[PDB]
């Protein structure tokens, strides 16, 4: 029952530090070379670093050399990635991966991975969103625009979770300003407008912002 | 580092289909190539290593082939669990490298988008900013072009869009496009239009509003 569980990801500003952990279970961790691999938004997987079974040999990708340090605690079945001097381009999901057993640890396939932990490096600062109605103008669409917030994520529900069918909450896009913007829409029977009230419930926990915006015909 | 080029970027398939994804290497990697399966929020999974060997317990409907510089992953009788992304990896030489990935989505009949346009709210115009939203609802396939027009003037560089994941029940997508202008420039013009082209439409659909006089 091999399992790898990464933790420690978060949102920081350029130049700062983050320590990632990966807890391993279900195998003799101390007999395997271990790796970190990362995947930036909309890009391919990129190998970052590796460490030998006994922690004596470590190798690093050129893009992180001198800024990251891979390490391991074999008595705790844990692998670590300490980052400092982080850059925007270090933003990625970071994966812990096991080196294929009898394959050269320097260039192996990886037979087990974790679910990953997300690292976000940005000069933006925490900010709650503005929520604006997308007013409906026999099927009618309406929604809420969740603009200018940082960092991810926000959650949007409709009618406190009572309204689920026909709801589409879109992935946020990152604007020029460095802030996110998201839209959430729902289609309803034109004839229901005025009968049901429609409320997007918006929550951005990083800024402790909760907004309930009611959407009216204009 | 060895560059790995995967093709195609995406493909659609039905259950029972035979699906082929290729990966090419900038220099031969002999047979040192692995294939992985990736699903959102889950751990990557090793399917095939050494170009052709299946990992223990991997279903035999997966096969791998190739040697040198060109490589093939084939899923022969695709099953519902196989809708996912797939990436190759070389381990011939030290910095291991991966392809960009290939997404396999569910095939269905063509479905035209229902299009809606939303003017900026008066509360937003207060801020000094105008966001105009165009919604393309429940269409297939994923490929769609959204074109913003302001008093017939083609817009470029001032819009962003995002697309949902394929819907579990009806296998469609929806798309949101946002056009951003200053409040000053929004008030300079009258007609805001999003023109949508898609396979489900015999001809492009335009939805518009007239800023004033409404």
């Amino acid at each position: 029952e091999v399992q790898l569980v990464e933790s420690g990801g978060g949102v920081v500003q350029p130049g700062r530090s983050l320590r990632l952990s990966c807890a391993a279970s279900g195998f003799t961790f101390s007999s395997y070379a271990m790796h970190w691999v990362r995947q930036a938004p909309g890009k391919g997987l990129e190998w970052v670093a590796l460490i030998s079974y006994d922690g004596r040999n470590k190798y690093y990708a050129d893009s992180v050399k001198g800024r990251f340090t891979i390490s391991r605690d074999n008595s705790k079945n844990t692998l670590y990635l300490q980052m400092n001097s982080l850059r925007a381009e270090d933003t990625a999901v970071y994966y812990c991966a096991r080196s294929y057993p009898h394959k050269r640890w320097l260039r192996p396939p990886f037979d087990y991975w974790g679910q990953g932990t997300l690292v976000t490096v940005s000069s933006a600062s925490t900010k709650g969103p503005s929520v604006f109605p997308l007013a409906p103008s026999g099927t009618a669409a309406l929604g809420c625009l969740v603009k200018d917030y940082f960092p991810e994520p926000v959650t949007v529900s409709w009618n406190s979770g009572a309204l689920t069918s026909g709801v589409h909450t879109f992935p946020a896009v990152l604007q020029s300003s460095g802030l996110y913007s998201l839209s959430s829409v729902v289609t309803v029977p034109s004839s229901s407008l005025g009968t049901q009230t429609y409320i997007c419930n918006v929550n951005h926990k990083p800024s402790n912002t909760k907004v309930d915006k009611k959407v009216e015909p204009k | 580092d060895i560059q790995m080029t995967q093709s195609p970027s995406t493909l659609s398939a039905s259950v029972g289909d035979r699906v082929t994804i290729t990966c090419r290497a900038s220099q031969s990697i002999s047979s040192w190539l692995a294939w992985y399966q990736q699903k959102p929020g889950k751990a990557p999974k090793l399917l095939i290593y050494d170009a052709s060997s299946l990992e223990s317990g991997v279903p035999s409907r997966f096969s791998g082939s190739g040697s040198g510089t060109e490589f093939t992953l084939t899923i022969s009788s695709l099953q519902p669990d196989d809708f996912a992304s797939y990436c190759c990896q070389q381990y011939n030489s030290y910095p291991v490298t991966f392809g960009q990935g290939t997404k396999v989505d569910i095939k269905r009949t063509v479905a035209a988008p229902s299009v809606f346009i939303f003017p900026p709210s008066d509360e937003q115009l207060k801020s000094g900013t105008a966001s105009v939203v165009c919604l393309l609802n429940n269409f297939y396939p994923r490929e769609a072009k959204v074109q913003w027009k302001v008093d017939n003037a083609l817009q470029s560089g001032n819009s962003q869009e995002s697309v949902t994941e394929q819907d579990s029940k009806d296998s469609t997508y929806s798309l949101s496009s946002t056009l951003t202008l200053s409040k000053a420039d929004y008030e300079k013009h009258k007609v805001y239009a999003c023109e949508v082209t898609h396979q489900g439409l015999s001809s492009p659909v335009t939805k518009s509003f007239n800023r004033g006089e409404c």
